[PDB]
């Protein structure tokens, strides 16, 4: 009851395609499907696929090879709204109980039409104003990472929608307490363009 | 020759006493190799024949919640048919399902079948064809109406043709020894006396598997029935099956009437008339 | 090896 | 209409304690899933009722863990006593024949609980926002807010932007994961960062109202607290900020 | 609702002969409904540790049993099988018989 997946993170260009599968070790299986998982939310079924065969379904197909033992599901035309977890499931004749895989994790990266990367410093709403950084406006190619010399803390980005300016931004932020931090050379640790 | 896997369940109402009687049982050809009794202590489809009892764990749990859960299915379904036939609650009454897959001796898939009945009458049955229902009026229409929408149909012919027959091809090889015997019958004729001016002569066949057998008798020429006492075929007890024809004819005509065996695992028909 | 995991209900 | 219930949401508990969880399915399903899900074995099944009794049980542990449907429209998952290590997502879910017929199960969004070694670490986030740079707004068009929640733990947080007191989900990017305060102890405090960009002519005018809600689960009123810190309880923290041009 | 009187018959699972160890058959078949009472006798009195098959059907929907008892016969003893069911106004009694 034992099904191997690659958990990722798998990340690819809004425009691709993926391909997502798990390998399983028991045949008494016999149906074959792929849920997904959206961050904090129950799993709801994206495709089902009895037996050898293939389902299509506009963009999603699914496939199972049984020799192999190899499940299979193909999203063409990737969407940012297809990041997400997925997970294949699967069961036999002896029980409604799917066998689920630990899950791959999909994160598909916005185009973006015009980069426009700079770093902005910004002061609190509050007296105690403590210091926080922007850095924005980069394209889906970047990565930021970061981890320092300091107890500095910088986030992984992620993608902002401005839906009806058809903008659509990255973003990171970085903080500290100490003195000797400022903005711009925070980031320079993510070594851009 | 031919071979078959059926599953044969019943189901017991029992206002109350609780939960209803469930009864389910195994067949290869006339051998039974699992049981279930809901009113027996382990609550595990048990095995009745040394052949299956090599099967593992993976078998043993998923072959037991199989059955539960059909005991359940049972249980709503006793409810649902008191409903629609608008029966009294103090009432027992029953649910019985057979279904099943039979092979040829090239061991290929050669039918399948599934049939229902409430109160031992017949009230929904699998086709032939395996695409469709044969509802028996009033209510089984209903039920027929629910099946055709779930695509009942569509799993169970994936079962009597895939994984039955599967199953059964693997029960006829590991318990080869058992189930692909023939025991030639032990025939033999009893002389008692129904009076003075008659004579009971019975012919018997003991000890023969498989179950279908033929006795006929014959008068010189060529008699065939009425003063042929042919009982149902009956179990023994020890895996082989008993039964016999009996004629009772004017005493000292004995040797006018002959009696004739017909099995598998017979080489010729054999013949017996009284002897001694 | 039965049918399963369960019977369509009538 | 509206799916699986299940409350709570989010159980931060402490170990020893009876943590009880509730489910109620889709009305007409008679085939009730409790699964879990944890990072080290990924979602599997405990048990699963059909027509009210346990049919699937195969991955329920030893003790502990208990579970019933009294009735058609409830069940419970009781561990008792807990520990740790069943901190884990527990799903619940629903079904018919004819869906499980194409395997539709239909999910709960899930109780996060948390078991804790004990309940002295935990903390509220204390929750400040930032107000757009002069810089970016003649840059671009646009303004950028930061919320920061920090300082807090267990990891169990919702944060939402509402605008004038409706929530608005455009522009927003709320990150993926907590990132821990320290990193250098086992047991550390975490920080959860969100932006929101809208316009010029919108974070300009001074009519417009800017809130960072941060719903914090956390000790309820029966868990006894027994510093005389505040009690860390399922709460909300909140930063706010209004439009500006001076 | 269909009811369907039991039929009844009593052998034993080897040729009878006497002070040797046999199986005693009583089978109960085209019956209706499932609720039957079988009892294996001696001499009247009842015997202590008789089995039973697993409950089955003839596909006519009729119920087929058969409940068996190690005896051993002998010359005097007489054994019968019991059965009472709701057809039946009386529990009745069929009666061992090697000629049968």
């Amino acid at each position: 009851k034992e099904v191997e997946q690659d958990p990722g993170p798998l990340s690819v260009p809004e425009g691709a395609i993926v391909s997502l599968n798990c390998t399983y070790s028991n045949s008494a299986f016999q149906y074959f499907m792929w849920y997904r998982q959206y961050s904090r939310k129950g799993p709801e079924l994206l495709m089902y696929t009895y037996s050898s065969g293939n389902k299509e379904d506009g963009r999603f197909t699914a496939q199972v090879d049984k020799s192999s033992k190899y499940i299979s599901l193909f999203i063409r035309d990737s969407q940012p709204s297809d990041s997400a977890t997925y997970l294949c499931a699967m069961r036999g004749d002896s029980s409604y109980k799917l066998i689920f895989g630990s899950g791959t994790r999909l994160l598909v990266r916005p185009d973006i039409q015009n980069p426009d990367p700079a770093v902005y410093q910004l002061r609190d709403s509050k007296s105690s104003d403590k210091s926080v950084c922007l850095f924005t406006d980069f394209d889906s190619q970047t990565n930021v990472s970061q981890s320092k010399d300091s107890d500095v803390y910088i986030t992984d980005k992620c993608v902002l929608d401005m839906r009806s300016m058809d903008f659509k931004s990255n973003s990171a932020v970085a903080w500290s307490n100490k003195s000797d931090f400022a903005c711009a050379n925070a980031f320079n640790n993510s070594i851009i363009p | 020759g031919s071979h078959s896997m059926r599953y044969f369940f019943t189901s017991v109402s029992r206002p109350g006493r609780g939960e209803p009687r469930f009864i389910a049982v195994g067949y290869v050809d006339d051998t039974q190799f699992v049981r279930f009794d809901s009113d027996a202590a382990s609550q595990r489809m048990e095995p009745r024949a040394p052949w299956i009892e090599q099967e593992g764990p993976e078998y043993w749990d998923g072959e037991t919640r199989k059955v539960k859960a059909h005991s359940q299915t049972h249980r709503v379904d006793l409810g649902t048919l008191r409903g629609y036939y608008n029966q009294s609650e103090a009432g027992s009454h029953t649910v019985q399902r057979m279904y099943g897959c039979d092979v040829g001796s090239d061991w290929r898939f050669l039918r399948g079948y599934h049939q229902y009945a409430y109160d031992g009458k017949d009230y929904i049955a699998l086709k032939e064809d395996l695409r469709s229902w044969t509802a028996a009026d009033m209510a089984a229409q209903t039920t027929k109406h629910k099946w055709e929408a779930a695509h009942v149909a569509e799993q169970l012919r994936a079962y009597l043709e895939g994984t039955c027959v599967e199953w059964l091809r693997r029960y006829l090889e590991n318990g080869k020894e058992t189930l692909q015997r023939t025991d030639a019958p032990k025939t033999h004729m009893t002389h008692h006396a129904v009076s003075d001016h008659e004579a009971t002569l019975r012919c018997w066949a003991l000890s023969f598997y498989p179950a279908e057998i033929t006795l006929t008798w014959q008068r010189d020429g060529e008699d065939q029935t009425q003063d042929t006492e042919l009982v149902e075929t009956r179990p023994a007890g020890d895996g082989t099956f008993q039964k016999w024809a009996a004629v009772v004819v004017p005493s000292g005509q004995e040797q006018r009437y002959t009696c004739h065996v017909q099995h598998e695992g017979l080489p010729k028909p054999l013949t017996l008339r009284w002897e001694p | 090896a039965q049918w399963g995991p369960d019977p369509a209900a009538a | 209409d509206a799916g699986v219930i299940q409350s709570p949401r989010h159980e931060v508990t402490e170990m020893g304690q009876q943590v009880t969880l509730r489910c109620k399915p889709i009305s007409g399903h008679d085939y009730l899933f409790w699964y879990r899900q944890t990072m080290m074995r990924g979602l599997e099944l405990l048990i699963y009722f059909n027509n009210n009794v346990p049919i699937d049980d195969s991955g329920m542990p030893e003790d502990r863990f208990s579970a019933k449907m009294p009735n058609a429209s409830f069940s419970t998952l009781k561990i008792q006593p807990s520990e740790p290590r069943d901190s884990a997502v527990y799903f619940c879910a629903s079904s018919l024949w004819e869906k499980l017929a194409k395997n539709i199960q239909y999910f709960g969004a899930g109780t996060r609980l948390s078991v804790l070694e004990d309940l002295k670490n935990v903390f509220p986030p204390e929750v400040a926002v930032f107000e757009p740079s002069e810089a970016e707004i003649s840059h671009t068009q646009k303004a950028t807010l930061v919320c920061l929640a920090t300082g807090f733990y267990p990891d169990h947080v919702e944060l939402s932007w509402w605008v004038n007191g409706k929530e608005v989900h455009s522009g927003v990017c709320t990150d993926p994961q907590p990132l821990k305060e320290q990193p250098a102890l086992n047991d550390s405090r975490y920080a959860l960062s969100s932006r929101l960009r809208v316009s010029a002519t919108f974070w300009q005018d001074p009519r417009n109202h800017f809130r960072c809600q941060v719903q914090f689960y956390g000790l309820s009123e029966n868990d006894e607290w027994t510093q005389d810190r505040a009690k860390p309880v399922t709460q909300i923290v909140s930063a706010e900020a209004w439009g500006r041009a001076d | 609702m269909i009811q369907r009187t039991p039929k009844i018959q009593v052998y034993s699972r080897h040729p009878a002969e006497n002070g040797k160890s046999n199986f005693l058959n009583c089978y109960v078949s085209g019956f209706h409904p499932s609720d039957i009472e079988v009892d294996l006798l001696k001499n009247g009195e009842r015997i202590e540790k008789v089995e039973h098959s697993d409950l089955s059907f003839s596909k006519d929907w009729s119920f087929y049993l058969l409940y068996y008892t190690e005896f051993t016969p002998t010359e005097k003893d007489e054994y019968a099988c019991r059965v009472n069911h709701v057809t039946l106004s009386q529990p009745k009694i069929v009666k061992w018989d090697r000629d049968m």
